[PDB]
C-alpha cells in the first residue's frame, strides 16, 4: 500500500533494429521466357490476349515502388548536412557510425560491417560461373536501383550529421545548431529526468554510450544471422526467380520441353497441340511468379512505411511511443544503411539499481494537504523528501516543490510532516 | 538505354545485328545500368529529372540549343553547421506553413457476372461451365 | 487508372481465342457440331476463367494496398485532425499545429498547419550558471548570452529574460558541471527584503 521503488543509477543502452526497405526489381521478357527467343510459337502466343502486358505492367508497378520505398525512408532532409572537422561532441564518440574518410565508399565502420555480412549478388551485371546471377539469361532481368548505395550512404551521413549538430530541429525547419551535451539534456527532460542528472553524470553517460555503441559491432557482426530479415528478402527473391527458370524445362505434358526440338521434329498442326500445352504451362508459371511478387512487395512496402515512420519519429525526433524506438526510454536513434534495408541504433535510457522507499499521497502540514508539484514523496525511513519519479534525487519538502489543495481529511494515506517555508524562515528577521 | 550491355557490344558498331533495327547516333555514354545512347554525359550534378539507374539521372537542359544531358544526381545542397562546444542557435521569428497530403481511401467496387463474362450471356456453354466447380 | 486498366484488360481478353478457331461462342455453336465444339469451348472456358482469376487476384492485392492506405488516413485523421501530434513528420514537416481534412474522389486531403522556425541567430550557451558555489540550471529554457550578458530563453524562440531564481533551479556546487560559467542570479526576495 505504501512502498515505492525508485532508480538510483541508469544505463544507456543501444539496441539495433533491422528493417527491410526494398527488394530486387526484376523485369521479365514475357515472350522470350514463355516462347523462347526465336519462335513462331510467339506467333501463337499473341492469341492468348494481353497477359504479356498485364505481367509487364504489374512488374513495373513493383519496380518503381521499390524506388519509392528507398526514398521515403532516406530522402527526408532537404540538404546534406555535414559534421564539422573537429569531432568532439562533449565526449561521445560517434566514430563507429559517422562516415569514414579513409575508406573509398565513405561508409561508416558499421555500414561496412553490414555490406559484408549480407552476401548478395546483382544478376544484371553489365560485366561478363560466379553464381545463379546468370538467370539474366532466360528473359529475366534485374534493374538496378535508382539510388546507388553510395547515395543511400550519404543520405545517412546527413540525418546523422543533422541529428548530432542540430538535434530534432532539422526535421521541423532550419537546422539550428546546439552543443551536443546540451541536446542530450533536452532529451533527458523529454523522458522525465531533469538536466542536472545529465550534466553531473556527463562523463559516465558519455562512457556508457561510447561503450554500448562499441558492443554493437560484435552484436551485429559476430552473432551470425543478425541480418536475417534483410537476408530473407534476398533468399526469397532468388528462390522464386530460380523456381521460375527451372520451370522452363518442365514439359507439362509435352513430349519435350524444348520448342526448337518439337519444331524441327513433329510438323505444324501436331506441334500446335504440344506447344499449346507448353504455353499454358509456361504462362501460368509466370502468373504465379508475378502474383507471389505482388504479395511479397506489399509486405516490403508495409515494412518500408514502418522504417520511414521510425526514421521521422525516432531519428528526426524523440519518441514517447513505448517500445517503438527500442526498449527503454527513447533518447535518440541513428540510422545506418544496409543492403535493401536500414538499421536503427536506438539509444535508450534504462533505469537501474532501484531502492525501496516508503511513500505517501500527500503531506499534512497545517490541516492542508500538500501534493508534490512534479515528483513523489519518499522517506528514507525517518525523514520525508520529494524526488523526481525516475531518479532518486531527494530534496527537502519545501512549499515550492509542493502545492496545496484542501485539508488532510479526504486523502487516504496522507501523513503528517513539516513543509518548510522559505519565506517565514527569511521573514523571521 | 540498352539495359545491361557494353556499348562495344551494342552491335560492336551498330551495323546490323541488333533487333530493334532503328538506330541512334549521338554521344554514347556507359552507365552502370546499360549503354545510354543519345544523351551527353555532363559532369555537373543536378536534381533528378528522369531516373536512369545506378545513380544517373537524365534531363533536357538548355545549352541556345536544348539537348538531353545525363549526369550523376546530387543528393542536395551541402551544409555544415557551425557546431561548437558552447554555441547555440535560436530562432527569432517563425513561419506558419500549410502543406497537403493526398491519400487514397477507397477504390472502385466492381462485381462480375462470372457466367455472362465467361460463357456469354446465353449459352449451353454455361451448362458446361458448372462442371468447373 | 489502375482500376480502369485492369477492367479493360479483362474485357479485351474476351476476344482472345486461347487456341480456339474463334472467340465468338455463338459462331462455334452455329458452326461446328456439339462434340467437336465441346473441345474448343473447353479451351475458351479455361482461358476466360484464368483471366478472371488473375483479375480477382490482382484486385485482392490492390485492395490490400488501399486498405493499408485507408488505415493510415484514418490514423492521420484521429491524430492530426482530432488532436495535435507529437510524432515527427507524421502530420507534415515542421512542428504540428493542426490539420484540416478535405475530401476528394476516392481519397482524403489533409492540410497540415505546422510551425516552422526561422531567422535563427548564433549565441553563446552554458550548461549551468555558478552563483554562490551552487550551479543553476534553467528551469524550462536555455542559457544564452548576447556576448556580454546572460539570459534564459525558451528553447524554440528567442525571448530572453533575466536570470532570476524562479526560472532556474539549483543542484549541487559548481565543481562537477563541465562548462559552467560564473554569473549573477538575481533574487527577487533579497532585493525586496532589503527594505
Amino acid at each position: 500500500n505504501n512502498s515505492i521503488a525508485i532508480p538510483t543509477n541508469f544505463t544507456i543502452s543501444v539496441t539495433t533494429e533491422i528493417l527491410p526497405v526494398s527488394m530486387t526489381k526484376t523485369s521479365v521478357d514475357c515472350t522470350m521466357y514463355i516462347c523462347g527467343d526465336s519462335t513462331e510459337c510467339s506467333n501463337l502466343l499473341l492469341q492468348y490476349g494481353s497477359f504479356c502486358t498485364q505481367l509487364k505492367r504489374a512488374l513495373t508497378g513493383i519496380a518503381v515502388e521499390q524506388d519509392k520505398n528507398t526514398q521515403e525512408v532516406f530522402a527526408q532532409v532537404k540538404q546534406i548536412y555535414k559534421t564539422p572537422p573537429i569531432k568532439y561532441f562533449g565526449g561521445f564518440n560517434f566514430s563507429q557510425i559517422l562516415p569514414d574518410p579513409s575508406k573509398p565508399s565513405k561508409r561508416s565502420p558499421i555500414e561496412d560491417l553490414l555490406f559484408n555480412k549480407v552476401t548478395l549478388a546483382d544478376a544484371g551485371f553489365i560485366k561478363q560461373r560466379d553464381l545463379i546471377c546468370a538467370q539474366k539469361f532466360n528473359g529475366l532481368t534485374v534493374l538496378p536501383p535508382l539510388l546507388t548505395d553510395e547515395m543511400i550512404a550519404q543520405y545517412t551521413s546527413a540525418l546523422l550529421a543533422g541529428t548530432i549538430t542540430s538535434g530534432w530541429t532539422f526535421g521541423a525547419g532550419p537546422a539550428l545548431q546546439i552543443p551536443f551535451p546540451m541536446q542530450m539534456a533536452y532529451r533527458f527532460n523529454g523522458i522525465g529526468v531533469t538536466q542536472n542528472v545529465l550534466y553531473e553524470n556527463q562523463k559516465l553517460i558519455a562512457n556508457q554510450f561510447n561503450s554500448a555503441i562499441g558492443k554493437i559491432q560484435d552484436s551485429l557482426f559476430s552473432t551470425p544471422s543478425a541480418l536475417g530479415k534483410l537476408q530473407d528478402v534476398v533468399n526469397h527473391n532468388a528462390q522464386a526467380l530460380n523456381t521460375l527458370v527451372k520451370q522452363l524445362s518442365s514439359k507439362f505434358g509435352a513430349i519435350s520441353s524444348v520448342l526448337n526440338d518439337i519444331l524441327s521434329r513433329l510438323d505444324p498442326p501436331e506441334a500446335e497441340v504440344q506447344i499449346d500445352r507448353l504455353i499454358t504451362g509456361r504462362l501460368q508459371s509466370l502468373q504465379t511468379y508475378v502474383t507471389q511478387q505482388l504479395i511479397r512487395a506489399a509486405e516490403i512496402r508495409a515494412s518500408a512505411n514502418l522504417a520511414a515512420t521510425k526514421m521521422s519519429e525516432c531519428v528526426l525526433g524523440q519518441s514517447k511511443r513505448v517500445d517503438f524506438c527500442g526498449k527503454g526510454y527513447h533518447l535518440m536513434s541513428f540510422p545506418q544503411s544496409a543492403p535493401h534495408g536500414v538499421v536503427f541504433l536506438h539509444v535508450t535510457y534504462v533505469p537501474a539499481q532501484e531502492k525501496n522507499f516508503t511513500t505517501a499521497p500527500a503531506i499534512c502540514h497545517d490541516g492542508k494537504a500538500h501534493f508534490p508539484r512534479e515528483g513523489v514523496f519518499v522517506s528514507n525511513g525517518t525523514h520525508w523528501f520529494v524526488t523526481q519519479r525516475n531518479f532518486y534525487e531527494p530534496q527537502i519538502i519545501t512549499t515550492d516543490n509542493t502545492f496545496v489543495s484542501g485539508n488532510c481529511d479526504v486523502v487516504i494515506g496522507i501523513v503528517n510532516n513539516t513543509v518548510y517555508d522559505p519565506l517565514q524562515l527569511e521573514l523571521d528577521s | 538505354l540498352y539495359q545491361g550491355v557494353n556499348c562495344t557490344e551494342v552491335s560492336v558498331a551498330i551495323h546490323a545485328p541488333t533487333w530493334r533495327v532503328y538506330s541512334t547516333g549521338s554521344n554514347v555514354f556507359q552507365t552502370r545500368a546499360g549503354c545510354l545512347i543519345g544523351a551527353e554525359y555532363v559532369n555537373n550534378s543536378y536534381e533528378c529529372d528522369i531516373p536512369i539507374g545506378a545513380g544517373v539521372c537524365a534531363s533536357y537542359q538548355t545549352q541556345a540549343s536544348q539537348s538531353i544531358i545525363a549526369y550523376t544526381m546530387s543528393l542536395g545542397a551541402e551544409n555544415s553547421v557551425a557546431y561548437s562546444n558552447n554555441s547555440i542557435a535560436i530562432p527569432t521569428n517563425f513561419t506558419i506553413s500549410v502543406t497537403t497530403e493526398i491519400l487514397p481511401v477507397s477504390m472502385t467496387k466492381t462485381s462480375v457476372d462470372c457466367t455472362m463474362y465467361i460463357c456469354g450471356d446465353s449459352t449451353e456453354c454455361s451448362n458446361l461451365l458448372l462442371q468447373y466447380g
